[PDB]
């Protein structure tokens, strides 16, 4: 009652009528590449880098915003969707320029852990890569708005759960920005809860700027008595 | 005191397997019979998440500034 | 589909699919599960009851010589209920053909 | 392309090459490495402590292939055999003075061989 | 270029006319109201029309006149064309060179402006008031490589023009907003007739 | 041709008659 | 096709070029039977359009017959509204701001008349701003006959009539393709929305509207007046109709015509009047479309008809309709580099294939027309081209290789010797 059978890679599996094709295919165990996607966020799709190809048709799909209609087979892996993974991550990382010996998110950056499994051998742009100028904002947020792939994550996220009107988008094509127009600070509840929603190391913390990579530290999961919420 | 290395006793103190399930996790520790004591497996919501609904004529559910 | 890819072969893939198989239909008794591997290799998994008689009878034949026994290892799995793995490697001289035995246990 | 004793570079007019990207503590086979770094007050990061355990040293000289601002370089000359095992801790200020001792030695013989890897 | 405000007039001020406060009644009468909540696309141009160009006050005044936060002006301006930002002069005027106006040679209605004005390409002049841009898509590529101003258009551009609408300008004078020669009417030159008549028998609608 | 008397655009014949409107709510 | 006609007469849906183009007293055309369209049912209206079969000029077919009747609900809990464009997004189209200059009366009968088939609340216009001394002439209709009561909010005979609203933007993009002009009617940026959330008329505003073009209801009166069996005239049996053409480029007299369906481009560019380059024994390299079609040389094309079918005989579709040539001055690829430069300063930057993705080829674009090194980069440069088609939203992802693509074909030597003499320069 009230689903219909996808054959995810000629699979079945019931959905309600009207979810994402995304959550499809998660919920049979597999991941697409998650770069304009937030599941406690909104829907916006303006990185296109999940680009499935489904059967009996000669188009391209993006698994973010569209639903499901009657069970299709939603191809995974074929010979045309890994001309096309490769195809959106190979434009994004030309202009872009060449950190990671000091970007402070070096251990765990999703141009470094997609960039092995998916994309490309080598690059052919050659000569380019605009390098954009930086600001500050508090004395909170390390601010490199050079790296900054406007995955228009941060920007939602003012008119998300943290209400502060701020920032915005200013500029076109390819030269647009990310930052606040005039010098205003932005400071409130959350505001330094920006640093992890950041998907690249853009943006990072001011305190713990330079200290250690994130391959030698030991996980391990405790509770903060500040508070009385816990 | 020579360097400030992290010299240490607890002779154990790496030690980590990988266990297949729940099921055999309780009968590996009594096989050999020290104490224990166990978590709980955490999933999410599903959750119930469409676009479309982001673009209302009455509701609160509107986003702007995109 | 390239250079630098190992270009595997159908041959031994087709006479390791086919030596094997009539193994398990001689020994019902001892064997339990067997699998071709995908660059010419072969499991015989056998419940460890028939440990000598299996070998006994890769010890001789006029099919299959087999008297080089090569490699006795020890592999430990914990999360099976029986932990330990017992595995042979043995060789035929006549015929140039890898076969191990796969041989599980317990402790005590 | 002989291997040796470690040592480390830098650039013209002194500027600590070694960026303290800790890559070649991840590959050393006897953890020889141990690096703690921390902000410098004019704002790039450099190092506080840096060892090399010449004791536990297995000499697989992969740390002189896996930096990217190539710092540590395996300078060539076996002058060694100190008396205490108390001594051969290499602490920072050996390195940088020994990395300082003779550098036309090494800086020759990398822009000899830097072409082959 | 860069788009952003280091600080120099934060408060100019700017107010809006007495004639022009009532004007807003017939904007916002327009919208579907609760969702009506954004004029902002008429309002900050009128902003724009009484200032010449509009200060980062200027953006903050609108804010608290339609409960909008202040953050969702600065998407607007920031984007379109012909808002702007900077100080400008009187006479905003482009040369509206197109890939099909490239065709009809803008290139002598490329310099030969410079050398004719004494400024540099794509500048503003050094005394007051000449602004000189490019912009492209405004209609006709089948007139000349044509000439914006900023009420109207020069159609039928020409290095007489440039002679001509550079000079007049600097006169004072209103310089043909329109075609100054040939087809006042852009007319098909061979077809512009089509035998003008009552359009064969209106009163089909049978049907 | 004239950069004034957008008033006579909006607020001569359109703030006279709109008509009505009516809206809806929308309030939300 | 027909008799390869697509002639011109007067016999069309304008009223006149050079009658009155100010306010008037609706002589003709305007206004002729106006009680007795709207007093028949919707439903003689809807399928009236497939009768005409009018695929929408825009650039793109799927009638407004179709999209009309199919894809609209009856109603649930909220209004309809009519979105009627008027920008020219195309570079050098025209077609669009001479309709305006001398018929304001022809479009304002098919807004009430178009609406009734929707059964839609008012009626919402978009006009740039630039086209600023025209568009005042719109108000002006507004007071002209509107505002002498034939129109709203009970005129004329019935409880259905209403207003309609003028709105500027000033340097959009929404043009060039709808749903972005919903969303900037609201007041955000103008970052288009997903193509299927809910399509346009499920979620629009904040309830579902329709969109049309100009003469995709500027000709819906006389088409619902003279009808026919007329509007399937010339052409074949896929497309119907006569459409407005407009001729730039190298030519005696630059200007806009009249003509209709299936008409082969060597005796309809040539007509009216001159063929001031060499009509013959140049190159002419001819584009069929406005941005989107790319170059075709002297082949077979002037014989090959204006069906839809017929360019997708070709290698390029067009419905945008524009003719510019490039005889003898013109370079070939000095020209079409400009026209990827022109690309830089319109595209939105939602897509991460849109973006980042068009300043590739402008780099490499502005290199070959210097004159650079060696070969192999034009595959690299198609392998590209061959990467966005359907990843972006909006059809300027399909309107940035197909330029490209086309130049790839049918001219292998463009730049092969010209890079190569470079090439030969530094040698
Ligand atoms: C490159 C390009 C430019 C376009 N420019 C316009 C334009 O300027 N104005 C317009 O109304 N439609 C333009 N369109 C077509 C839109 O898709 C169209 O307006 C919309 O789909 C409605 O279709 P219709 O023309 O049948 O009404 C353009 C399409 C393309 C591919
Ligand atoms: S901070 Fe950077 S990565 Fe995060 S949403 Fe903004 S632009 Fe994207
Ligand atoms: S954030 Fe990503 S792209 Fe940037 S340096 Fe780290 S891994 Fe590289
Ligand atoms: S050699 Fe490389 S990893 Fe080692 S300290 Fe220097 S920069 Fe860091
Ligand atoms: S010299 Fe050898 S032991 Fe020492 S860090 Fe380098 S690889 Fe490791
Ligand atoms: S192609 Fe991409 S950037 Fe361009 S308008 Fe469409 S979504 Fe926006
Ligand atoms: S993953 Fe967010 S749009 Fe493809
Ligand atoms: S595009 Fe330059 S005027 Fe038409």
């Amino acid at each position: 009652s009230n689903l219909i059978e996808v054959f995810v890679d000629g699979q079945s599996v019931m959905v309600e009528p009207g979810t994402t094709v995304l959550q499809a295919c998660e919920k049979v165990g597999m991941q697409i590449p998650r770069f304009c996607y937030h599941e406690r966020l909104s829907v916006a799709g303006n990185c296109r880098m999940c680009l499935v190809e489904i059967e009996k048709a000669p188009k391209v799909v993006a698994a973010c915003a569209m639903p499901v209609m009657k069970g299709w087979n939603i191809l995974t892996n074929s010979e045309k969707t890994k001309k096309a993974r490769e195809g959106v991550m190979e434009f994004l990382l030309a202009n872009h320029p060449l950190d990671c010996p000091i970007c402070d998110q070096g251990g765990e950056c999703d141009l470094q852990d997609q960039s092995m499994m998916f994309g490309s051998d080598r690059s052919r742009f050659l000569e380019g890569k605009r390098a954009v100028e930086d600001k500050n904002i508090g004395p909170l947020v390390k601010t490199i708005m050079t790296r900054c792939i406007q995955c228009t994550r941060c920007i939602r996220f003012a008119s998300e759960i943290a209400g502060v009107d701020d920032l915005g988008t200013t500029g076109r094509g390819n030269d647009m920005q990310v930052g606040t127009y005039i010098e205003k600070m932005f400071m409130s509840e959350l505001s330094g809860n920006i640093i992890d929603i950041c998907p690249v190391g853009a943006l990072t913390s001011k305190p713990y700027a330079f200290t250690a990579r994130p391959w030698e530290t030991r996980k391990t999961e405790s509770i903060d008595v500040m508070d009385a919420v816990g | 005191p020579l360097m400030g290395w992290a010299s240490t006793a607890d002779p154990l103190s790496n030690l980590v397997l990988t266990f297949s399930t729940k099921e055999d996790a309780v009968a590996f520790a009594e096989k050999n019979g020290w104490s224990y004591d166990v978590e709980e497996r955490k999933v999410p919501k599903p959750k119930s998440k469409s676009y479309g609904a982001n673009f209302s004529w009455n509701k609160r559910t509107r986003v702007s500034t995109k | 589909t390239r250079p630098t890819v190992r270009p595997r072969n159908d041959v031994a893939h087709k006479q390791l699919s086919a030596f094997g198989e009539y193994v398990a239909e001689i020994l019902p008794k001892y064997v339990q599960q067997v699998q071709v591997s995908c660059f010419n290799e072969l499991e015989i998994c056998i419940h460890p009851d028939g440990v000598i008689p299996v070998l006994t009878f890769l010890r001789d034949h006029s099919n299959a010589q087999f008297k080089s026994l090569a490699d006795l290892t020890a592999v430990d799995i914990p999360t099976r209920q029986n932990r330990f793995e017992i595995v042979y490697n043995l060789l035929s001289l006549r015929f140039n053909s890898r076969i191990r035995v796969k041989t599980y246990t317990d402790e005590l | 392309r002989f291997r040796g004793e470690h040592a480390l570079r830098r650039y013209p007019s002194g500027e600590e090459r070694c960026i303290a990207c800790k890559l070649c503590e991840a590959v050393c086979p006897a953890q020889a490495i141990t690096i703690e770094a921390e902000p410098r007050a004019d704002g790039s990061r450099r190092t506080t402590r840096y060892d090399i355990d010449m004791t536990k040293c297995i000499y697989c000289g992969f740390c002189q292939e896996a930096c990217p601002v190539d710092a540590i370089v395996e300078g060539p000359n076996f002058e060694f055999s100190t008396e205490t095992h108390e001594e051969l801790l290499y602490n920072k200020e050996k390195l940088l003075n020994n990395g300082d001792k003779w550098e036309a030695e090494i800086a020759a013989n990398i822009q000899a061989d830097y072409l082959y890897r | 270029v860069h788009r952003d405000t280091p600080e120099n007039n934060p408060e100019t001020p700017f107010d809006f006319t007495p004639e022009n406060y009532k004007r807003i009644e017939a904007i916002v009468k327009n919208y579907p109201e609760g969702h009506k909540a954004a004029a902002v696309l008429p309002v900050l141009d009128l902003a724009q029309r009484q200032n010449g160009w509009l200060p980062i006050s200027a953006m903050n005044k609108v804010a608290e006149i339609l409960q909008v936060p202040p953050m969702r002006v600065y998407e607007v301006a920031t984007f379109y064309t012909m808002y702007n930002r900077k100080p400008v002069g009187k006479y905003h005027i482009q040369v509206c060179t197109t890939t099909p106006c490239m065709l009809r040679n803008s290139d002598s209605i490329l310099e030969a402006i410079q050398k004719k004005l004494g400024i540099k390409v794509g500048e503003t002049t050094p005394d007051k008031l000449f602004t000189l841009i490019e912009v492209e898509c405004l209609g006709a590529c089948v007139n000349a490589p044509m000439v914006q101003i900023n009420d109207n258009y020069y159609e039928d551009l020409t290095p007489k023009d440039i002679e001509e609408i550079i000079d007049e300008l600097k006169a004072g004078k209103i310089p043909k907003p329109g075609p100054r020669s040939g087809r006042f009417s852009c007319e098909p030159a061979g077809g512009l007739t089509s035998l003008t008549e009552p359009p064969k028998g209106p009163g089909f609608g049978v049907q | 041709y004239s950069t004034y008397t957008f008033l006579d655009l909006n607020l001569d014949l359109s703030k006279f008659r709109m008509p009505q409107p009516s809206s809806g709510r929308e309030s939300p | 096709f027909g008799s390869l006609k697509d002639e011109d007469r007067i016999f069309t849906n304008l009223y006149g070029r050079h009658d009155w183009r100010l306010k008037g007293a609706q002589s003709r055309g305007d206004w002729y039977k106006t009680k007795e369209i709207l007093l028949k049912g919707p439903d003689w209206i809807l399928g009236e359009v497939k009768t005409s079969g009018l695929r929408g000029r825009g650039g793109a077919g799927f009638p407004t017959g179709l999209k009309w009747s199919f894809m609209n609900k009856p109603s649930d809990g909220r209004p309809k509204y009519l979105v009627v464009n008027a920008d020219e997004g195309e570079p050098g189209t025209c077609k669009d701001r001479e309709i305006i200059r001398h018929d304001p009366h022809k479009l304002v009968e098919g807004c009430l008349v178009g609406g009734r088939a929707m059964g839609a609340r008012a009626a919402y216009i978009y006009i740039r701003g630039e086209f600023y001394n025209e568009a005042s002439n719109l108000q002006v209709a507004i007071r002209e006959a509107y505002e002498a009561g034939l129109i709203g909010k009970n005129a004329c005979g019935s409880g259905y009539d209403f207003d309609v609203f003028v709105v500027r933007g000033a340097g959009a993009y929404i043009c060039g393709e709808e749903t972005a002009l919903i969303e900037s009617i609201e007041g955000k940026q103008g970052k288009p929305r997903l193509k299927p959330p809910f399509p346009a008329d499920v979620g629009v505003f904040g309830c579902p509207t329709t969109v049309a073009n100009v003469e995709t209801v500027a000709v819906s009166p006389t088409i619902c007046r003279r009808g026919g069996a007329w509007f399937a005239s010339f052409g074949r049996e896929r497309n119907s109709g006569t459409k407005l053409f407009n001729i730039s480029g190298h030519v005696n007299n630059p200007c806009t015509v009249e003509e209709e369906m299936s008409v082969p481009l060597k005796e309809l560019i040539e007509k009216h009047a001159g063929g001031v380059t060499g009509g013959w024994d140049n190159l002419l390299a001819v584009i069929p479309g406005g941005s989107s079609t790319p170059l075709i040389p002297k082949s077979v094309c002037e014989t090959v008809l204006m069906d839809f079918d017929a360019l997708i005989q070709a290698q390029t579709g067009l419905g945008t309709a524009a003719v510019i040539v490039m005889d003898r001055s013109t370079d070939i690829v000095k020209a079409i580099a400009r026209l990827i430069e022109f690309y830089k300063h319109e595209s939105c930057g939602q897509c991460t294939p849109c973006r980042e993705g068009v300043d590739w080829m402008n780099k490499v674009m502005a290199r070959f027309v210097r004159g650079d090194a060696r070969p192999a980069e034009i595959d690299s440069l198609w392998e590209i081209s061959k990467q966005i088609e359907g990843h972006t939203i909006c059809a300027l992802g399909d309107g940035a290789a197909w330029p490209v693509q086309g130049l790839i074909r049918h001219f292998r030597p463009e730049l092969e010797e010209r890079m190569q003499q470079f090439a030969q320069q530094h040698q």
